[PDB]
């Protein structure tokens, strides 16, 4: 707090009412401010819940909830469509996978709290957190659970009345809860997975077996939790882990890890590539710390650019600000929500 | 296993 003049560009604290699993800017901006908006969620205590739309004042600082939807029990993880940011795909503590249209319900929720998604997508036996929309293929979701399954939805090709959809394809390569998936941003067909078994798949949409991935590779020496491919160096992915370390890889030879970043002291649930520069990752979880790391700096430890230590409890989410180059919204377990940008100084170095 | 089980509520309604 003291040293946060030095520290921050910005710094905006806001606590929730419940707190929140997850966390995404949308992508519009809309005075010497813009505003910005963010995908939230609650979790309560036998309570309802409710997928949540905030608004956030930015520098060319006020946050408002502007939209709540009930949502039945918590929101695992929440994930806007990039070819329509109006439909959002979320993860419940049930098997159901829901998506939303937020602009064909009010702003404002019925108290009776009756959940009404626009699609339930069926196909898993538990709940998740996994959830990744192809960004070549419209309406393609999909998604991880602690079934040890992955299960593809194409939302395109629903019925326009029907409110059910079962799985396209159920992926079972993994043998133990599958923590994470994602697309590839270039390959239309590629994505991976991540798993307790301690192992990354990438799997190929077209191959006619769904039980054996492309790839299979050893990661980390405990539970694999998070993935994110990086989006400038299309064969360049990282993974994070109860190990407490980051993962490098290429695709091109997934059997030698390129490099480990460490400095956690406890299992990383969130690692994410910086939408602005390539050379640029963030990781957070239970250590309740936020790491930023630069790749440049290896072999200058000297790619640990910052650590954010304005979060008092375990981190569950954050998400860059895809408009506002170097700005985090990064959520706890405490309920508090924090919307941050380093020191440019600290980046021009 | 990945979250809390007693989510506290914060005195707002926002």
């Amino acid at each position: 707090k003291k040293n946060t003049p030095f520290l921050y560009d910005l710094v905006m604290t806001h606590a929730l009412e419940w707190p929140s699993l997850t966390a995404q800017w949308l992508p519009d901006v809309t005075k010497d401010f813009s505003i910005h908006r963010l995908v939230l969620g609650t979790h309560t205590s036998d309570e309802q819940n409710h997928l949540v739309i905030a608004s956030v004042q930015l520098p060319n600082g006020k946050i408002e909830i502007e939209i709540k939807i009930n949502h039945e029990g918590e929101v695992n993880r929440a994930r806007y469509m990039p070819q329509n940011p109006c439909i959002i795909a979320t993860k419940t503590p049930s098997s159901d996978v829901l998506v939303f249209d937020y602009t064909k319900h009010p702003s404002k929720p019925d108290p009776s709290g009756e959940c009404n998604p626009d699609l339930r997508l069926r196909g898993h036996q538990k709940e998740g957190y996994g959830l990744s929309w192809n960004p070549n293929l419209s309406g393609h979701l999909l998604s991880a659970s602690d079934d040890h399954t992955i299960c593809l939805w194409d939302i395109s090709a629903v019925p326009k009345e029907g409110k059910v959809v079962d799985a396209k394809t159920i992926f079972t390569g993994h043998t133990a809860v599958v923590e994470d998936v994602s697309w590839h941003l270039l390959h239309e067909s590629l994505f991976g997975s991540v798993a307790d078994d301690q192992k990354l798949m990438i799997w190929d949409t077209r191959s006619n077996n769904t039980s054996k991935p492309s790839h299979s590779v050893d990661a980390h020496t405990a539970e694999v939790n998070c993935l994110s491919f990086n989006p400038y160096s299309e064969f360049i992915l990282a993974t994070g882990s109860a190990d407490k370390t980051v993962a490098l890889w290429d695709l091109r030879n997934l059997k030698l890890k390129l490099h480990s970043f460490e400095s956690h002291k406890d299992e990383i649930f969130q690692v994410q590539w910086s939408p602005h520069n390539e050379t640029i990752l963030a990781s957070s979880g239970t250590d309740r710390r936020l790491n930023v790391w630069d790749l440049s700096k290896i072999g200058e430890p000297p790619e640990l650019l910052f650590i954010h230590g304005g979060h008092t409890a375990k981190i569950s989410d954050f998400s860059w600000n895809p408009n506002e180059p170097w700005v985090i919204c990064s959520v706890s377990e405490d309920n508090i929500m924090q919307v941050w940008q380093m020191a440019e100084n600290i980046y021009n170095d | 296993r990945r979250k809390q089980g007693k989510p506290q509520h914060l005195s707002k309604r926002e």
